[PDB]
């Protein structure tokens, strides 16, 4: 089915970095709206932002792609649901659906795993299998 | 749809049904059924598309 | 005055149980609205929802009660003010107020212990004496 | 009664109130003392009952 | 002005502006940036006085 | 600059004391919007209340001035915006910003310390440097 990908990066302390999520295996009805949480360590990473990917065809992004950080809780969420009304602001191809800025607090691992998925559904509604890859920073 | 049961659905209730899948805030127990647009017991970004759509 | 019972029951590990709360010794104006928190161990149980209980006679039953759960701080809220806007669905008789849905976890005692409450009036808008009677899943 | 202090009394003011006594939401200090609509010094069931009877 | 983003700037975005530098209520990120009305990176009370003055 | 002093007092168990909030070296074009958070302990500190002081010259002072408490996160927050649309409610002169009413649980130095600041403008909407004095309760 659907491969949804945390990217792996380095980056030196002080810095700020970007993680890439990557969606894989796009199918052909595409994705209409997507829901899911991420984890992650705030006293390793001070994320900053989290901007939509090339993937998100909407003129208008915010009306389709919404995020959430949350340190204290120790998560990210991620909202996409196409604003068309048609189906027409649906991601059809692989490629980066968000970009998280991070800046890097520590030298210890920073990891961001995948923690929970909501709605998942192409433009039929029918909703897709999906599977999850977890990355971060300096984990390797 | 009608999020907060006021008796009307409009964009109040899609930016409260779009929080609630951001987790910025909670419903409540009777809130959480009408949040359930398509009834398949949870809350999530597939009731904010048809929600949505259902406003345009 | 009134009493509030925490029902005791018991259940296996895996099973989803009803705990049912009781309004004992209503008074002859009866009840027009309620409000208290109960404590409750997420780890032990997963309460997955509350419903209104016999007592309770509005035909919109969410128009008058109304409850919330939180994991995250261990509690769970009822919210009761009869919607008629007359006293006509206050409550009159004594029985069970609301039924508790919970999934058990763990063989552990699952305590649902009274923590807090607000109001607790008649139809003449006066505050009742009111008592709590603590219970809770495999708690004997 | 004016829950959020906007100048008008409507149901927006007791979604907030009833949401604030399910503990859903906290309330600002200025709130607190308008949605007291009994002024006894808490923000209770007997508070909703009262604003809900306004309003209807 | 537009906090929640419904493509109207009343009183229901000064409240949630309110409330969000009170820190009773969480911003969505993109909320966040309709929020930072001088856009200095920050969501305070300077962004609340300009707000308020803009709706009076 | 502008120096805001948290008030240094001392009260019995049991009591209700208030702790001011000055507001010193204000500036000539003076002060239309400020924010700031304290920390606190409430285990030693029950902060029943907050009310603004006499350079709030607002006769509606709801309009300008609100505040929010929060036991379980450890914090108090202040929100200052004047609300004539002209500056004519912009606070003027050096005193009482606020009075902070908190009954004495514990024996224990009850710290009221300076957390974070948002803005700081005066009438012309320039930022004002500020610096903060810690105080409290019985921390003598
Ligand atoms: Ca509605
Ligand atoms: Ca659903
Ligand atoms: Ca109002
Ligand atoms: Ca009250
Ligand atoms: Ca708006
Ligand atoms: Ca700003
Ligand atoms: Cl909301
Ligand atoms: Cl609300
Ligand atoms: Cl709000």
């Amino acid at each position: 089915g659907v491969v949804v990908e945390i990217g792996k990066v380095t980056g030196s302390v002080g810095t700020t970095v970007e993680i890439p999520v990557y969606f894989r295996g796009v199918p052909s009805k595409g994705i209409a709206n997507c829901d899911f949480v991420f984890r992650y360590d705030p006293n390793v990473l001070e994320i900053i932002g989290i901007d939509p990917g090339d993937i998100i065809v909407d003129p208008n992004p915010t009306k389709s792609f919404d995020t959430a950080i949350y340190p204290d809780r120790k998560i990210i969420v991620f909202l996409f649901a196409e604003d068309s009304g048609t189906g027409a602001y649906a991601i059809t191809k692989d490629g980066v659906f968000a970009k998280i800025r991070a800046t890097v607090k520590s030298s210890a691992p920073g990891y961001i795993t995948f923690d929970e998925v909501g709605g998942f559904a192409d433009n039929d509604l029918v909703e897709q299998k999906v599977s999850f890859i977890d990355g971060g920073v300096n984990v390797g | 749809g009608d999020v907060n049961g006021d008796g009307t659905i409009n964009s109040t209730d899609l930016t409260m049904l779009k929080r609630s899948v951001l987790r910025a805030i909670t419903l409540t127990d009777d809130a959480k059924a009408r949040a359930d647009v398509d009834k398949n017991g949870s809350i999530n970004s597939t009731d904010v598309l048809l929600l949505s759509r259902y406003l345009l």
